[PDB]
């Protein structure tokens, strides 16, 4: 509470990057904090409750993205010698996983740009923060395509995705929500952004994606998703109805069923939908 | 009836010695014709590969076109092999290649059979088709090339509406210059707009032969 103002300042003051990353940049920045002189409580309680704390938005990424980052420091914050310098000093470690996964959105653009087959028009999703970059680093170098936006319609936002693109010369026409289906003939390959990835292998994101999917397997063309090292989560649907109520919010946000996608890329690397399983166990020992 | 003749003897210098017979041989064609009066010839017909020359302009764009939709692998132009990066273009769709600085312009469509090369600047709206574009190649829009050629440093301006070329070094034309069939451009034409040039012309320096002067080839 005392502290959640703060992170009401880093959604508010550099817009541009996600949420979760500005919770880790929050909470990592408060470990500076009025000193509790202790291992065991600060840590795992104290961070537990802030992570309860800061989990009152409708986020799903977030939370989990607090998760991960206690397993990031779950590591080796050790037991070393004295409480000098156990993690209150040496605590660079946590630093260079803010870093790793600043720099993993420019590791994205530089692996995934290469893919996009010249002369196939391809339909996104609502705006992401990894899709502007990953188009940023195809249209850099020297393509030509199309691409269209669905609204992604609770509220406009597809309109959104065309302020983004637009303002470096590149063709777009936003189409509407309900008649994807029309225009899945023309593309012939389809890219989505995350708000998490699943176990499963499926993806959650807000609402226009399972359609985007099943249309794309009845046409038998290509469904791909991207996401990044902080949207890893560890639910698990089998029919929509069991994803948290309070990561539901007439879905604000939505999952997709696991393995009518084709391929899948993240910060670990572009693996495969069973893949998923094992490269996210590899996490959180 | 069904053969064509291409230069590719392999003999053995008793060869030497019977043109060390007749002083007045000249070429393979008396040779084979001095076989013929009697020291013997086979031939070899084969089901398998391409061979044969040019020393004309005419069956150059044939193995020209040959080359390019592939009549000629494992002799292809994408391994590269002469050794340079300035013949660095990879294949796509239709066999058509895209080098080094590629940019192609919005909406600029590029169908069939074509590659460039380096320092290859193209413009949006062209249209290109069966042809080779090589480097030094600078593009306006609407640019129609067919079947035509575009050696080291050439320009050409917007609107060029060409048909069917053979073009040289270094060599600009302007705008709305229509062009037609069998005709040849060489080492630095000026041609400016308007001229809706005829079937064929040898446009070069040379006075005499080629139908141009050493200045530019509208009028003297």
């Amino acid at each position: 509470k005392e502290l959640i103002e703060y992170f009401k300042s880093q959604m508010k003051e550099d817009p541009d990057m996600a949420s979760a990353v500005a919770a880790i940049r929050t909470l990592l920045e408060f470990l500076k904090r009025d000193k509790g002189e202790t291992i065991q409580g600060l840590r795992a309680n104290l961070t537990s409750a802030i992570e309860t704390l800061c989990g009152v938005d409708s986020s799903v990424a977030v939370s989990s993205g607090g998760e991960l980052f206690l397993r990031f420091i779950s590591l080796a914050s050790l037991e070393y010698s004295d409480y000098s310098k156990c993690k209150k000093i040496m605590i660079e470690r946590g630093e260079l996983f803010l870093r790793r996964i600043s720099l993993s959105r420019n590791k994205i653009a530089d692996l995934c740009h290469t893919f996009i087959k010249d002369g196939a028009t391809i339909l996104t999703h609502a705006y992401s923060r990894v899709v502007l970059r990953v188009l940023e680093a195809a249209v850099a170098a020297k393509k030509r395509f199309s691409v269209y936006v669905t609204e992604s319609q609770p509220d406009l936002s597809g309109k959104k995705m065309a302020k983004a693109l637009c303002h470096l010369n590149v063709p777009v026409t936003v189409v509407l929500d309900a008649a994807v289906g029309y225009i899945m003939e023309k593309a012939d390959l389809v890219i989505v952004g995350a708000e998490g990835v699943v176990e499963n292998g499926g993806i959650i994101n807000k609402i226009g994606t399972n359609q985007m999917a099943v249309c794309a397997k009845a046409q038998n063309k290509p469904f791909y998703v991207v996401a990044e090292s902080f949207k890893f989560v560890r639910l698990f649907p089998l029919n929509q109805q069991d994803v948290p109520d309070k990561f539901k919010y007439h879905p604000w946000v939505d999952y997709t069923a696991p393995s009518l996608i084709t391929l899948l890329f993240t910060d670990l690397g572009v693996l495969t939908p069973s893949a998923v399983s094992d490269e996210l166990i590899k996490l959180y020992l | 009836y069904d053969l064509l003749d291409c230069h590719i003897s392999i003999c053995s210098p008793q060869v030497a010695q019977l043109f060390t017979d007749n002083f007045d041989y000249q070429t393979r064609d008396d040779f084979v014709r001095g076989l013929l009066v009697n020291n013997q010839i086979h031939m070899h017909v084969t089901a398998k590969e391409y061979g044969a020359r040019v020393s004309n302009l005419h069956m150059y764009s044939a193995v020209c076109a040959d080359v390019i939709r592939r009549w000629v692998y494992p002799l292809t132009p994408e391994a590269n092999f002469t050794d340079s990066t300035t013949q660095s273009c990879t294949h796509s769709r239709h066999n058509i290649y895209r080098g080094p600085e590629v940019s192609l312009g919005h909406g600029s469509i590029l169908e069939e059979n074509v590659l460039l090369g380096s320092g290859t600047v193209i413009g949006s709206n062209c249209f290109i088709t069966n042809s080779v574009i090589g480097p030094g190649c600078h593009i306006g829009d609407n640019v129609v090339l067919d079947q035509t050629y575009l050696w080291q440093g050439v320009r050409v301006a917007a609107g060029a509406q060409i048909h069917q070329s053979l073009l040289c070094d270094n060599a600009e034309v302007k705008e709305r210059v229509t062009l037609k069939p069998r005709s040849v451009l060489t080492s630095q034409v000026v041609v400016g707009p308007n001229i809706t040039l005829p079937e064929g012309s040898v446009i070069s320096l040379h006075p005499p032969d080629a139908e141009e002067d050493e200045d530019d080839g509208e009028f003297s």
